[PDB]
Parts: structure tokens; C-alpha cells; sequence
């Protein structure tokens, strides 16, 4: 059924599974019109589809042309997400298709179930976790590829860079969510933390800097302080 | 006018005939019901005084043969049977009538209730939903399950209603996923009306039969089927104008008939609020919305 703190280790077992987050699928800027009314301009977006065990990120870039002439875009976005996830599954060899797909928002359940009726053995599930995947557009290289796209495009990343060489997927995911949580709560501070030391660089084939184990521990502590810091600033504590 | 004689009434029982109920006491001199309007289906139905568990009953049409009721002390229920000896039957009935051992179907002459609840119900269609082909009448009870309930267990004793499932491949065309799920006109008009029911009269007949089973026996699967068939219409953007007018009339008389005390379990809050206030047809059921708001404003 739903995914929560009790069955959190299921994410890292050997049953193939994907998280789907649709929060950056339909993105807009709101602005005033010459007449003084308000209007939206869409900008490119992405479906965020992640294997939590391997780190494989299937970034489906959503070009603004897919909204042209369409109505009720926030509802269409959910059906377009589901369509694209269904096409991704269908493109994968049977032995690579997920046994479960976990959607980060419950509004995705019915769109995805309907698009996957052909796959009655793939379980579509919600989660009680509050995952910070909306912050994925704060990762510069993922933001850059979405905003540069001139047509629909799928780009494949490993959001864990080479971490699994040294840590488990449980720890890699915990690091990812703590980084994304920090970027979501205070992007400027988070980026400042991540880049303050120019001797630590991001390899061209990576998204995050090349920290040693010890430097990751420091980094992880500073992200926790930031999250705690902002929690105080927010609530006056 | 036609008659359903009873051999006897050995156990105290609540007898339902269509929308009416009356009490017979253990070993009372009761020998049946007379003046039953020819021309409609009917349902006789029972609720034992000593075990209100399992209401049960029989759908029949008096034009299709001479039927009577006889208590069976082994199976412990009032059973419908057919008398094939016509002259025996007329003789039996005439005697009971002369001795005034029969209550009379007391149809008020201003009253079109039963017709309005069974307008599209046909015995032949009932017999396909309730499979037991050696009898001309059809037994139903509170606990019988539906074909769809068994998919989600004795297939001979099932209600074979038409399976409706909005998240099924039958309901959803490849490539039109969002269109067909948010507006179910394809599923209603092409799959169900043209494909399965052939016309809206058979569709309405099943819907009416499902409600009646739902209200008379508290058959839960029947209640699910009734609500499903309403929701399929209300959720279709394109519905023939005459179907909507008829559906409004059908639902109006079902709600009017629905006893006030029985509404908390027979009326699905989600389906009705959706149908009356959110769906495509939210403005097309004036009579039904007016009676629902005045009779059951709690549910809304
Ligand atoms: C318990 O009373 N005898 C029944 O069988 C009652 O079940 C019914 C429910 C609702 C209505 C309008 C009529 C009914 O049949 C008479
Ligand atoms: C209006 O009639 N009064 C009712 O509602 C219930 O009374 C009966 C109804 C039907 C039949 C066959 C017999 C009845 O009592 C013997």
C-alpha cells in the first residue's frame, strides 16, 4: 500500500522500484499583463524518476511546447507524467521494468494506474514520506539541462555520482535527501556550503563535489545545522 | 388480476410483496395474495420473525405460469413452486378465495409507484442475471454475491450483473487514458450501451433491478451495481437527452420509495454528491436533486 517509516528498508531491497515526482513537470512564472491583469508563462520542466537502489535518474525534460493550446494544465501535467512514465517502462527490457512505482503525490495515483493497466503486476503506491525531490532543480547541472532544452528529451543521470562505491544505497539515499532538504530550505546557504572550498570540485561526469568520506561527514553536519538554523529562523526558536 | 396461493404459513414471517410488507403469525390461516396486477414483474419476499437474518424472495411474472408458495421444513424457508396442472390451480385458488383466506394486493388507483420502479425490468433479463433455468421465477437473498464481488464464491448462486470497472482496459481506450477516465462517454455509449446492453432500456432495467434487490434484501453487491450504473451516466459528458430525462425520473421514484430509516446504508455519500454537484450531469437531474435535498440533506 503506502510507503512510510515502518517499511523504509524496502526501498533498498532487490525488487526493482522507481520513485516518481511530478512537482517540476508544469512550471510557470506569474506576471502582470499590459492591461494590468495576470498571466502565466510556462517554462521547461522535468519528471523526476529515480531508482533509489542504483541512483539511476531518468530525467524526462518537459518542453513548454507540450502545453501549447491545452487547458487545465495542472491536471494535464499529471496525465502527461503518467504517460511518460508508462512509455519509459514500456521502453525497458522486461527484466529491468519496476515491480513497484512510488509516486510522491497522491494525485498521481489514478493517472498512473490508468496508464499502467497493461502492467497489472506493477504496484502503484503512495508514500507518507515528505521527500524533497522538488529541489532537484537546485542541482545546477540538472537545472541547466532542463532550461537549455529546445525539444522533449530524456537525460539519464546517476544522482549518487560514485557514492555507492563506498557507501550503501541506504546511506546514499539518506545523503541525497539531506542535500535536497537543505537546498529546499535555503538554497543559497546550501550551495555556499557545498562549494565554499574551491579545492573540492565537481567532476564533469558528476553532479556533486568529490568529497572524501571525512569531508562528506563535515558537509552532512553543516547541512543539518542549516536545516536546524532555518527551522529556528522560521519558527523563532 | 392474478394470485399466488400459499399452502400454509407454519412460521411467523414478515411477507414483502413489491414495496408493501405485512405480518403473518405462526400457523395463522393465511393462504396467500390475490388481485396481483398482471402486466408487471413482481417480487414476493420474506423475513422470518425468529431470525431476521437472510431476507430472501422471488421475482416472478404471473403471465409466465401458475405459482404458489409452500414452506419447506427441511430447508427452512418459504419456497416458490410452479403448478403445471392448470385446473388443479384454479380450483385451489377459487376455494381459498371463497373462504377469504387471502389478502389482496391493495393497489391505490392513483398510485404508479410499482410501475415507476419496474418500468424497464423484464423477467427474461432477471433470469440471465439470476441463473437457475429450471424455474420461471428467480430466487434472490441478502447474502448473494455478484460476479464482480467474486473476482475481488459459488458461481451458481451469484448475481451476474454487468461488470462495471472505471479503471479497466474495457473502460479505457489505449491513447485516450485521460480523456476516457475523466469523461466516460466512450465506456457508457460504445462499450456498454451499444456493445453490451444494446439499448438504454436494458441498461435501465438492470439499474432498476439492482436498486430493488439492494433495498428489499439489503443485498450489498446490488447496491454497488446501482451506484456504479448511476455514476457511469453522471460521469459521461455525452448522454442522449432522453436517457437523462428518464434517469432523473427513475432515480426520483427510487429516492421517494427509499424508506427514511434505510438511507444511511443504501445511499453512497460520495457517489450522490459527485453526481448531483460535481459531475457533467450535475444540472440534468432536477427532480432527483430536489427530492434528495429535501429528504436527505444530511447526506449532502
Ligand atoms: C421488513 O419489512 N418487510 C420487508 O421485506 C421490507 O423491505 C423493504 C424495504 C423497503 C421498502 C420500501 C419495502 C420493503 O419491502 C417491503
Ligand atoms: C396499503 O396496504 N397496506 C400496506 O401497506 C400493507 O398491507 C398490505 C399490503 C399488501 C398486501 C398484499 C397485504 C397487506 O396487508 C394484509
Amino acid at each position: 500500500g503506502a510507503m512510510n517509516s515502518s517499511n523504509y528498508a524496502e526501498l533498498f531491497n532487490n525488487d526493482i522500484k522507481l520513485f516518481v515526482d511530478d512537482t517540476n513537470v508544469y512550471r510557470v512564472t506569474v506576471h502582470k499583463t499590459f492591461e494590468g491583469n495576470v498571466a502565466t508563462k510556462a517554462i521547461n520542466g522535468c519528471i523526476f524518476t529515480l531508482n533509489p537502489k542504483t541512483g539511476h535518474l531518468f530525467l524526462k525534460i518537459i518542453h513548454t511546447s507540450v502545453w501549447a493550446g491545452q487547458k487545465r494544465l495542472s491536471q494535464l501535467a499529471k496525465w502527461k507524467t503518467a504517460e511518460e512514465v508508462s512509455a519509459l517502462v514500456r521502453s525497458l527490457p522486461k527484466e529491468e521494468q519496476p515491480k513497484q512505482i512510488i509516486v510522491t503525490r497522491k494525485a498521481m495515483l489514478d493517472p498512473l494506474e490508468v496508464h499502467m493497466l497493461d502492467f497489472p503486476n506493477i504496484a502503484i503506491r503512495p508514500t507518507e514520506l515528505r521527500l524533497p525531490f522538488s529541489a532537484a532543480m537546485s542541482i545546477d547541472k540538472l537545472s541547466d539541462v532542463v532550461m537549455k532544452a529546445t525539444e522533449p528529451q530524456m537525460v539519464l543521470f546517476n544522482i549518487y555520482d560514485d557514492w555507492l562505491d563506498r557507501i550503501s544505497s541506504y546511506t546514499a539515499f539518506s545523503r541525497l535527501t539531506l542535500l535536497l532538504r537543505a537546498l529546499k530550505t535555503n538554497e543559497e546557504s546550501a550551495k555556499m556550503i557545498l562549494l565554499s572550498d574551491p579545492t573540492i570540485t565537481i567532476k564533469s561526469y558528476h553532479l556533486w563535489p568529490s568529497f572524501t568520506d571525512e569531508q562528506w561527514i563535515t558537509i552532512e553536519s553543516q547541512m543539518r545545522d542549516l536545516i536546524l538554523t532555518e527551522y529556528g529562523r522560521k519558527y523563532n526558536v | 388480476m392474478n394470485t399466488v396461493p400459499f399452502t400454509s404459513a407454519p412460521i411467523e414471517v414478515t411477507i414483502g410483496i413489491d414495496q408493501y410488507s405485512f405480518n403473518v403469525k405462526e400457523n395463522q390461516p393465511f393462504h396467500g395474495i390475490k388481485d396481483i396486477p398482471i402486466g408487471h414483474v413482481h417480487v414476493i419476499h420474506f423475513q422470518h420473525a425468529d431470525n431476521s437474518s437472510m431476507r430472501y424472495g422471488y421475482w416472478f411474472d404471473c403471465r409466465m405460469g401458475n405459482f404458489y408458495i409452500q414452506y419447506d421444513p427441511k430447508d427452512g424457508l418459504y419456497k416458490m413452486m410452479e403448478e403445471r396442472d392448470g385446473a388443479k390451480f384454479e380450483n385451489i385458488v377459487h376455494n381459498f378465495k371463497e373462504r377469504q383466506m387471502m389478502v389482496s394486493y391493495p393497489k391505490i388507483d392513483e398510485d404508479d409507484t410499482w410501475y415507476n420502479l419496474t418500468e424497464f425490468v423484464q423477467m427474461d433479463k432477471i433470469r440471465k442475471i439470476v441463473r437457475k433455468d429450471e424455474n420461471q421465477f428467480s430466487y434472490v437473498d441478502s447474502s448473494m454475491t455478484t460476479v464482480q464481488e467474486n473476482e475481488l464464491s459459488d458461481p451458481a448462486h451469484s448475481l451476474n450483473y454487468t461488470v462495471i470497472n472505471f479503471k479497466s482496459r474495457e473502460a479505457i481506450r489505449p491513447g485516450h487514458e485521460m480523456e476516457d477516465f475523466l469523461d466516460k462517454s466512450y465506456y457508457l455509449n460504445t462499450v456498454m450501451l451499444q456493445g453490451i446492453f444494446k439499448n438504454s432500456s436494458n441498461y435501465f432495467g438492470e439499474l432498476q433491478f439492482a436498486f430493488l434487490n439492494a433495498m428489499f434484501f439489503g443485498n450489498y453487491g446490488s447496491s454497488l451495481q446501482w451506484h456504479a450504473m448511476i455514476e457511469l451516466i453522471c460521469s459521461s459528458a455525452t448522454v442522449p437527452k432522453h436517457m437523462l430525462d428518464k434517469l432523473d425520473e427513475i432515480l426520483y421514484y427510487q429516492i421517494k420509495t427509499l424508506p427514511e430509516q434505510y438511507s444511511d446504508i443504501l445511499l453512497n455519500e460520495r457517489v450522490w454528491n459527485i453526481c448531483l454537484y460535481s459531475s457533467f450531469q450535475k444540472n440534468s437531474l432536477h427532480n432527483t436533486e430536489k427530492i434528495m435535498e429535501n429528504k436527505y440533506p444530511e447526506l449532502l
